[PDB]
């Protein structure tokens, strides 16, 4: 503590601080911190996900537009097709060979 | 912004404009007018300025108390004791498959693959494994023999065998001395007991001969109930032992209601009754205590359910001749595998 | 640190005995150097605002960054006679004093980083288990090799089930259906005055990222939250076994020691939870429990 | 102040090369016993309710008075990785891949598989050394198997050595020159000796006593030893060493044999310097920058990072029990609205029933899998089977794509297939 | 090469060396390169006279001797993908 | 390094070349045109550190004019922003005549050219940074040109690769080398007197010593030979004693 | 670019260094310990910043590396990507 | 520092220095021991590869 | 050849998809289900590269009047005009080729596989019957997979902290915004590893960043993170007079007593720093103009 | 900075470094696994402060060695391993030189 207040300074001796007067006020008017809680350091809004904004710690490798496109895309024609064959509206189970 | 891409694109155009052209020239590089260093007034992306680095965050919900209390809770639900990871039945004891080369020719699960396809399915489409082409009698070898094949099989094989988590008493099985299965005494217990279900084995001693879409085209009426449903969970709860659902339950209320009462007469006041109430949707027979099906095991292996289970076997599990099929079976005799 | 340590191995843990899949060590630590990094920046922050601290009836006024870091000391001339020795523990007093202060605020942030990492944890757990695929037993049942036999003491429990037994109910449903409600108010006759109210620019504002100009920081677009659905995800184990199974082997391994000790913790927090409510013993006397195996 | 340059040191021995290691040595280099918990003692469980021992006190570890809630220092864990290595790493994992056998890696990598009669028992599928023979001096001993019988037992010294850090030396009396090479190099390999290289040489005068040769071992600048002497030490891989032997080589006993013999045992007698500190229970100067992450930790643990959460214990009791587990003719829909229709197609351990929801398609697919099991007298019949009955079509049992049979072999009729696979789809 | 640590030694050496390049020294450096006929070094370097501190300052300039020269180089010098001002046909080619 | 109004200031701390005696400035201003620092006297004794390097407290000590001030010299200036530190010789004028304490406890102080010539800041300059309108007038500065107008009369056309002849810039690096995360560190031997000195390299099977051994390694390729056939390259065993061996490696 | 369609009957051998030494039956010295004894002056990697005024160093490097590369076919179709 | 309570950042604490770049391969200088032919390496022309 | 079988790829055709395929490897990727085949695993890219693989695998060497695309003469002619035509960057590139690709082959070459290597540009070695018969003799004495080049860098020690994922900068716009304020010691919790190996990660990471931002890369990047090594190879060098890097051979021989460490310990645990800035940066080694000099010897800007 | 350290490859001239006079060739000197050597001035086109100093409180082993003892006794054809030196001819021919 000797050498935590050299570093900071020495004592700063100002007369009459906590001391109060006749009115019960103290002269001198004390030392008022500003500190409280931050309230929008959370650093996952901060390191967020690069593409998307999913903004939190967990790695997901995504996958490119276009071959996602394109990708879905044909997934549901294939399944369209496979499924719904005849195109009545009904998923058939039992398409064909060449469904 | 405006200001930070703009800033990094004249530092990568003077870092090389070559590559910022349509046809890029030959890049090779010169001299920097500011010594054999100039990376120390080069280098680097640009760097914005710090109160507004550090102030220009909006700020962000108070995720408070309650969403805690959720979360918490989540945690503190998962960490309970899935059932079997401390005692490891052999199909996940037995399910590896490694990517590599060596690994496929002893078949790992070759023998036990072969007791679940000879159990649990037909034997007129089915597979199985033979330690003929298996390489070591298609069991392990010794130990001193072979130069180290067999070692690192056996290794391998253990590490992916080892059980882990807390056990009934209070111990990893490895911990120091804390034994589990001395001298083979849980499967010992687990023989004496065998995972019978009173519920289903009422289902059975009053079927005991229906064909399973006779019964349930009789119970199912017109429109009271589905007969794709109660089929599904007819059978995922007559074999591969499960509690039986809500509406299937609530079947076997009214169909088996003789065979309950027959289980229903000499009660005292205090003793268990089997009492097939679903008064909450958990199906789980420690939420029961099993009364609402009559089961010891809280959850049990399908597995080893449905070997006990085939192994019970009144059902028709051989579609052939039956006089041919008795005669065979006796004359073969009782060491007919 | 160690609580967020403590916490990630039993998800490992989970994450693995409780589905045969196994977390990424990448993704292991950038979840805890997330949480570190949470802390730098409380951190930063916390130095540039001040805890004041005062000695007796407030002579001595000890400026001090939350930290600990004593910056200045003001002092009544009526203290530069006391001592060498009460000078110092006087302002080592004004100092403890500040430094409770600025611990009071340092431990009302942490509590915000446990439930921002909290927030981030969600999905994981959620995803394990908020899906059909999870169950477990009850924690008395002896487990035996084919299934799990009963508890005797304390009948009938209360199983609960976290998952609606209808159709499937997913937090993306729910958030979709959060910003309809939204855009149906954003609609409505309350709606659309309250937000051209303080009231709704405020939330506007505070919470409309489809609306942060081109270079505002943080989400630049609104999220769905997280799905992790481990029972129907081969993280890890998949790649591991693919490429080499000794690292399979190993991190298997791990993660399975991992819960195994978190299992350790469990058992030794309940040891001390019934020496301390009168259930159990200081000495064992119940030996048939260990015994009887 | 130190006019030894070090950029001007060791003897060059022509083409003999000698390894030197950049860091630290190959052994010590690996640490996954450590990093991925293979150990004895993590299998033990015994302990592990250390690293929770501070809920002795509930009260106190929810309040974290204070962060020392670490069996070593500020966490449970903090430097597993680094401040862990601060201690003489005496016994180190070495080489411990199974990847492939110990045979082939002998084998890729040394020329000692290619001679397996010559490694002895032990060390048969270990080495990774490529062994340079050196036959010291062959001699001849007659042996008198009888007084009338007498043989010409020639006695050979051999050193197999490889400056990589591994070189035994090994003696023998055979009837034969290249039976008493083999016998010679199959007791070199049991003889096989090692040194810790980290240090390239003696880092104090080994004064060891062979079978009558007195040796010094000493350190040099460079390699200052006889020729013979001087290339055992390149064998095993002394860049700054110089063995003494005798005083002179006027002194007697001198002997090929007893030269051999001597730089070996010395080379024996050596001790490595971090075998030394650990043995004064010291830690050595060289391995401290391992601390230095523990002491930064330590550091940078002021403030909000020592700051641990308020009641917070990280240990989330057990309480409850939760069964998500649905129906499977529920979980058949459940995630029909979230995901693809009919998500649980084959799952085993999922779907409690292993083929429900299935189409045809992928249940035939499972049967191409699937083989031909006997057929038994019983079941076997003049009846033709659609198994046949499509081999004579020659078509495909995956042809009839509208027709829902699926197993052909099934000898049930075709509403019987549709009927026992009607409860699925 | 021993053009350009000419122009490094130039900055840095104490005695004959100068702080800021002289337009000297800048376009005698130039036409080094146009002599030794360096066509990704002389772009580079204008490229680095274009963003130096000099250049900034005004202190050094790029002359028209600098600016046409080094554009004569450009020109009589062969690009990798283009034909420069300075390919000269074979009449055999047509071979190929 | 804030701007607010586009003048750039920068926190840094001067210090005495020693580091010993140090004064900080908050938000100083950064003009690009003055060549020098301009500090007030006062801070010619509060960095004066009579090291032993420098004897005196400074190196150079001039009596200049912009005689106003002293030219003091050299004082290691460091810019919050920066990881380089700045060293000047900034004119020490005196605070009589030149005033500068512009407002209450401000001071007027103004980082020169002589620093922002050693600092990231430097990049500022070139056209396209925070600094280029300040920049004072001359022929190689349009002031209010747009920046893309002076990257297109260089030069631009495209963006960074955009024209697919360019390489891409983040292929330029599809592999770094970390030896311990791939394949292990390598086997290192030397022929020489050093590792310094001699080569990687054994000498290969040619030389006129190796051909009898690697003759016998051929023919009794079962047996043990001996010879200097070992210390050369080629090697009975599969594996060559072929510099950079990865001696730990999973799968050789 | 710069095409004539030459021809080349003897290439090289591939200098993959490990071709067969030519065998021969006695040495010209019989004397090992040449070999074992023979030192050099030293082989000062870098005298001052290495620098020379010919790229002596990479473009040898690079003079090595091309024609290694011909020889290996540039080395890609044993792997590249089969990962 | 002067009051000695500094952490004090010695070189005891240096790691090692690790070759961070590769530096360049080592490809093989031809010497006056690799030659494809005994005959250049003789008693009379080669004393030594250099 | 090469514009047809590599840079013309539109030329090429995958295996054409069934639908019954389609649907299955959607439904076994988007969801990866308890016990899978190992047959729905096999990705189109994957196939197109091992394709172009095979491609260039059976490209053949010979007069080009028979089915081959090219002689020797042709190809080698194709390869010197470009290795001309190479710049600076073009040559990094190609260079880091060698170095990933053949670089680490020639560690693992054997006398075994002079045939195969011979046979990739269909080359004929001078004795090729004597080789093909001891070669397989040799190939016969172990393993098919043993033996094959193809295959012998298919492992990497400490299979969790890959490559593949650190080409892609660790909060990347993190650090290239305000790299004063993101020493290696809040990253160094990012991989679990030891600490000298981290913070190489860090300094290869900076210059994968830098590289891709395609801006200048900062050479004193490690010496800032190696600050201590840097400075103790500075004095090892001025002590013992050697030009280099100082191995552990060469450290002192001091035995430390078990609690040297405690003076630092103490100032270390009670040390407190105005903000966090002051408590980690580059500088804080440095002590006395010895050690300002030794670091900043180097740069004699 | 390295110095321009002594009894390089280099530096070193022939008698002293091998055992017999060599040509200096300022083209294609294979015995010091050289190619070409352009010789501009020492110290011109390199910096200023590399030039170091030049080092040589060693021992030049090649050349000279302390304590120098036939390496094998037997056969006589062995010194100390500082006698490197070629195989001297029977009576010397000499060409005419064009």
């Amino acid at each position: 503590i000797s050498d935590m207040v050299e570093d900071a300074g020495g004592l700063e001796v100002v007369p009459g601080l906590g001391e109060l007067d006749a009115k019960g006020t103290p002269v001198v008017p004390p030392l008022q911190s500003n500190a409280h809680v931050p309230q929008n350091v959370s650093f996952y809004e901060m390191a967020r996900h690069p593409w998307e904004d999913a903004a939190s710690s967990w790695r997901r490798d995504g996958f490119t537009e276009g071959s996602l496109a394109n990708y879905e895309a044909q997934y549901r024609a294939a399944e369209r097709a496979v499924y719904d064959e005849e195109g009545r509206g009904g998923h058939n189970y039992w398409p064909s060979r060449e469904a | 912004t405006k200001e930070y891409k703009d800033r990094l694109l004249s530092k990568q155009f003077f870092h090389n404009p070559q590559a910022f052209e349509v046809i890029p020239d030959r890049r090779d590089r010169a001299v920097t007018f500011g010594g054999k260093w100039e990376y120390q007034r080069t280098h680097g992306l640009p760097t914005v300025d710090r109160n507004e680095l550090e102030n220009g965050w909006s700020e962000v919900e108070a995720v408070t108390d309650a969403e805690m209390h959720v979360i918490e809770q989540a945690l503190r639900d998962i960490s309970g004791r899935r059932p079997g990871n401390f005692i490891k039945s052999p199909t996940k004891k037995n399910t590896l498959q490694l990517n590599e080369s060596w690994w496929e020719p002893l078949e790992f699960g070759w023998e036990q693959h072969n007791k679940e396809q000879k159990a649990l399915v037909d034997p007129t489409e089915q597979r199985l494994i033979d330690s003929a082409s298996l390489p070591f009698g298609g069991k392990i070898p010794p130990f001193g023999t072979t130069i180290g094949i067999g070692e690192r099989i056996r290794e391998i094989a253990e590490d992916y065998a080892k059980g882990f988590g807390l056990g009934p008493h209070g111990h990893s099985p490895s911990h120091d001395t804390c034994q589990y299965n001395t001298l083979n005494a849980e499967e010992d217990r687990v023989r004496e007991l065998g995972y019978k279900d009173a519920l289903v084995r009422l289902f059975d001693e009053k079927m005991a001969d229906k064909d399973v879409h006779q019964w349930a085209v009789e119970q199912c009426a017109d429109g009271e109930a589905d007969v794709r449903q109660l089929l599904l969970s007819l059978h995922e709860w007559r074999e591969r032992g499960r509690p039986p659902s809500l509406m299937l339950l609530q079947v076997l209320s009214k169909y088996l209601e003789q065979e309950i009462a027959a289980f229903n007469e000499g009660v005292p006041s205090s003793v268990p009754k089997l009492s097939l109430q679903t008064v909450d949707g958990t199906l789980s027979p420690s939420g029961n205590s099993g009364e609402r099906s009559g089961t010891i095991w809280a959850d049990v292996e399908p597995t080893a359910y449905a070997l006990q289970y085939a192994s019970q076997a009144n059902h028709s599990s051989l579609d052939e001749p039956f006089i041919l099929q008795l005669l065979k079976s006796a004359q073969l005799g009782g060491r007919n595998a | 640190m160690e609580v967020y340590r403590r916490i990630t191995e039993r998800v490992r843990g989970a994450l693995w005995a409780h589905h045969g899949r196994l977390m990424s060590e990448r993704q292991f630590h950038r979840i805890l150097a997330y949480v570190y990094n949470n802390k730098y920046e409380h951190q930063i922050r916390f130095d540039r605002m001040e805890v004041v601290g005062r000695a007796w009836e407030g002579r001595v006024e000890v400026v001090t960054t939350p930290a600990g870091y004593l910056k200045r000391v003001r002092v009544n001339p009526c203290l530069e006679e006391l001592s060498s020795y009460r000078q110092q523990q006087l302002i080592l007093a004004a100092y403890a004093d500040a430094c409770a202060q600025g611990r009071r605020l340092m431990e009302k942030a942490e509590i915000n980083i446990y439930k921002q990492f909290l927030k981030d944890l969600k999905p994981i757990v959620m995803g394990i288990r908020d899906n059909p695929e999870f169950y477990t037993v009850p924690e008395d049942s002896v487990e035996t090799v084919g299934g799990t036999l009963h508890m005797g003491q304390g009948p009938t429990p209360t199983t609960y089930r976290t998952i609606p037994a209808a159709k499937a109910h997913i937090p993306v449903d729910e958030i979709r259906a959060r910003q309809e409600w939204e855009k149906k108010w954003l609609n409505s006759p309350q709606g659309q005055s309250w937000a051209l109210t303080l009231r709704g620019k405020r939330y506007f504002a505070l919470h409309g990222p489809q609306y942060r100009p081109r270079g505002a920081p943080g989400a630049k677009k609104v999220t769905m939250p997280l799905d992790l659905p481990a029972p129907y995800t081969s993280m890890d184990e998949r790649r591991l076994l693919k490429k080499n199974w000794m690292a399979y082997l190993d991190n298997k391994h791990v993660a399975e020691v991992m819960w195994t000790r978190a299992k350790i913790a469990d058992r030794e927090k309940l040891q001390r939870r019934l020496q301390e409510t009168g259930q159990a013993w200081h000495r064992p006397i119940n030996k048939e429990a260990v015994s009887r195996w | 102040k130190n006019l030894n340059s070090w950029y001007a040191k060791g003897t060059m021995r022509g083409g003999v090369p000698r390894i030197y290691y950049a860091w630290m040595r190959p052994g010590s280099f690996t640490r996954r016993r450590f990093e991925k918990m293979r150990n004895p003692f993590v299998d033990l469980e015994t302990g592990t309710s250390l690293y929770f021992r501070d809920t002795r006190d509930s009260a106190e570890a929810v309040a974290h008075a204070a962060d020392s809630k670490g069996l070593k220092g500020m966490d449970n864990a903090i430097d597993l990785y680094n401040e862990y290595r601060i201690v003489p790493d005496l016994y180190p994992e070495g080489f411990q891949w199974k990847h492939k056998l110990n045979t082939e890696y002998n084998q890729w990598r040394s020329n000692t598989w290619l001679t397996p009669d010559l490694i002895p028992q032990e060390h048969r599928g270990r080495f990774l050394c490529n062994f340079q023979l050196n036959i010291v001096a062959y001699d001849m001993r007659v042996v008198k198997f009888s007084p009338k019988d007498h043989r010409q037992w020639i006695y050979c010294v051999l050193y197999v050595g490889s400056g990589k850090g591994i070189a035994g030396w090994g003696r023998a009396v055979a009837p034969s020159t290249q039976e008493a090479k083999k016998e010679a190099i199959r007791e070199a390999f049991s003889n096989i000796i090692a040194v810790d290289l980290e240090q390239e040489g003696p880092m104090y005068p080994v004064r060891v006593n062979a079978d009558g040769v007195r040796v010094l071992l000493y350190p040099a600048k460079r390699i200052v030893a006889n020729f013979r002497v001087a290339d055992i030490l390149c064998a095993f891989g002394f860049q700054h060493a110089g063995c003494r032997i005798n005083l002179k080589a006027t002194n007697n006993p001198k002997s090929p044999t007893h030269t051999v013999e001597g730089v070996f045992e010395a080379v024996k007698a050596l001790r490595s310097v971090s075998e030394i500190a650990a043995s004064r229970g010291k830690v050595p100067h060289s391995l401290i920058y391992n601390i230095y992450p523990y002491l930064e930790e330590i550091r940078r643990r002021k403030g909000m990072m020592a700051m641990h959460p308020p009641g917070k214990d990280g240990l989330l009791m057990p309480d409850r029990v939760v069964d998500n587990r649905l129906p499977d003719h529920l979980k058949k829909g459940y995630y029909d609205d979230v995901y693809w229709k009919d998500f649980f197609a084959g799952s085993r351990e999922h779907l409690n029933e292993p083929k429900m929801g299935l189409r045809g398609d992928e249940m035939r697919q499972r049967l191409e899998s699937a083989q031909s099991r006997p057929i038994s007298s019983s079941t076997g019949s003049g009846r033709r089977t659609l198994e046949d009955v499509l081999k004579r079509l020659g078509k495909t049992t995956k042809d009839l794509g509208s027709i829902p049979i699926v197993n052909p072999r099934l000898d049930i009729k075709l509403p019987t297939h549709i009927k026992r696979n009607y409860s699925l789809h | 090469r021993r053009a350009e640590a000419l122009w490094y030694r130039a900055t840095e050496d104490p005695y004959f060396g100068t702080p800021q390049h002289t337009q000297r020294q800048a376009e005698a450096l130039l036409r080094v390169y146009v002599q030794t006929k360096q066509r990704g070094k002389a772009i580079d370097f204008m490229n680095a006279l274009r963003g130096s501190k000099e250049f900034l300052l005004g202190s050094i300039c790029i002359t028209p001797e600098m600016q046409e020269s080094y554009d004569r180089l450009l020109d009589t010098t062969p690009h990798p993908h283009l034909l420069t001002n300075g390919f000269t046909l074979e009449s055999n080619a047509a071979k190929y | 390094f804030r701007m607010k109004g586009g003048e750039m200031f920068v926190e840094y701390k001067i210090m005495s070349r020693d580091h010993r005696r140090s004064i900080r400035v908050e938000d100083a201003i950064v003009d690009p045109s003055v060549a020098r620092t301009v500090v007030p006297l006062s801070w010619l004794e509060q960095l004066r550190s009579p090291s032993l390097r420098l004897h005196t407290g400074y190196h150079m000590e001039e009596a200049v004019y912009v005689p106003n001030a002293i030219l003091a010299g050299p004082v290691v200036l460091s810019i919050t922003g920066q990881s380089v530190p700045v060293v000047l010789n900034p004119y020490f004028v005196p605070d009589d005549t030149w005033g500068i304490r512009r407002n209450r406890d401000e001071w007027d102080l103004r980082l020169g050219m002589d620093a922002i010539e050693q600092c990231t800041l430097f990049s500022e300059l070139r056209p396209g940074g925070l600094l280029y309108n300040k920049l004072p007038s001359s022929q190689n500065v349009t002031r209010h040109e747009p920046v893309r107008a002076t990257l297109q009369r260089y030069g631009m056309k495209c963006g960074l690769a955009e024209s697919p002849l360019v390489p891409r810039p983040w292929t330029r690096m599809r592999y770094m080398f970390i030896d311990e995360l791939q394949r292990g560190p390598k086997l290192t031997e030397f022929v020489g007197h050093n590792p310094r000195n001699g080569t990687q390299w054994r000498f290969s099977q040619h030389s006129k010593y190796f051909r009898i051994g690697v003759w016998r390694e051929t023919i009794r390729r079962n047996d043990m030979n001996e010879g200097l056939h070992g210390h050369s390259s080629w090697q009975k065993s599969p594996q060559q004693a072929v510099p950079e061996v990865r001696l730990m490696a999973p799968y050789p | 670019m710069k095409y004539a369609d030459l021809e080349l009957t003897t290439r090289g051998e591939f200098p993959h260094g490990m071709k067969e030494p030519g065998f021969v039956k006695k040495l010209d010295q019989n004397i090992p310990w040449y070999f074992s004894t023979y030192r050099s002056m030293y082989h000062w990697p870098i005298t001052g910043d290495n620098w020379s005024d010919l790229n002596e160093a990479e473009k040898h490097h690079d003079l090595h590396m091309f024609y290694t590369l011909a020889w290996w076919k540039l080395g890609e179709g044993i792997f590249d990507a089969n990962d | 520092y002067a009051r000695g309570q500094h952490p004090s950042y010695d070189m005891v604490y240096a790691g090692p220095m690790p070759e961070i770049f590769p530096n360049r391969y080592d490809f093989r200088k031809p010497t006056r021991w690799d030659f494809h032919d005994i005959e250049k390496q003789g008693k009379y022309k080669t004393s030594g590869p250099y | 050849w090469y514009l047809q079988n590599i840079l013309s790829v539109e030329l090429l055709k995958l295996p054409s998809r069934t639908n019954a395929e389609k649907v299955a490897i959607y439904r076994n990727q988007k969801h990866s289900l308890s016990s899978k085949k190992k047959g729905e695993a096999a990705q189109d890219d994957e196939i197109l590269a091992n394709i172009i693989k095979e491609r260039w695998r059976t490209l053949e060497f010979g007069d080009r009047d028979a089915g081959y695309p090219c002689t020797f003469s042709d190809y080698i002619q194709f390869l010197n005009e470009w290795f001309k035509s190479l710049d600076e960057e073009g040559m990094q590139r190609l260079r880091e080729h060698f170095d990933r690709r053949i670089r680490p082959l020639l560690a693992v070459m054997s006398p075994v596989d002079i045939l195969w290597l011979e046979a990739l540009t269909q080359n004929s070695p001078h004795n090729k019957e004597q080789l093909q018969r001891r070669i397989a003799f040799q190939t016969s004495l172990g393993t098919p997979e043993f033996f094959d080049m193809s295959k012998r860098l298919r492992y990497e020690i400490n299979e969790d902290y890959k490559v593949r994922d650190e080409l892609g900068p660790e909060l990347f716009a993190l650090w290239s915004k305000a790299p004063e304020r993101w020493p290696p010691e809040r990253l160094s919790k990012m991989y679990g590893l030891d600490f000298t190996l981290v913070r190489k990660i860090l300094v290869w990471h900076h210059f994968k960043a830098c590289y891709d931002a395609c801006v200048e890369p900062d050479w004193t990047l490690p010496k800032r993170l190696f600050a201590l090594e840097w400075i103790r190879d500075v004095r090892a060098r001025k002590h013992g007079l050697f030009y280099g890097k100082m191995r552990f051979a060469e450290q002192k021989i001091t035995f430390y007593s078990d609690r040297f460490l405690f003076r630092d310990l103490v100032n270390r645990r009670e040390a407190s720093y105005a903000n966090v800035w002051e408590m980690d940066d580059p500088y804080r080694f440095l002590q006395t103009e010895q050690d300002y000099e030794d670091y900043w010897g180097d740069n004699y800007d | 900075w390295a110095p321009n350290m002594e009894w390089g490859i280099e530096n070193t001239p022939s008698q002293e470094q091998y055992q017999e006079h060599v040509p200096d060739t300022p083209d294609a000197d294979f015995r010091k696994q050289r190619r070409i050597q352009s010789r501009p001035v020492k110290w011109f086109y390199e910096s200023h402060y590399t030039r170091t100093g030049n080092f040589a409180g060693f021992q030049p082993l090649r050349f000279m060695q302390r304590r120098t003892e036939r390496e094998v006794r037997w056969p006589d054809v062995i010194n100390a391993a500082v006698q490197i030196q070629k195989r001297k001819p029977d009576a010397y021919i000499f060409k005419a030189i064009p």
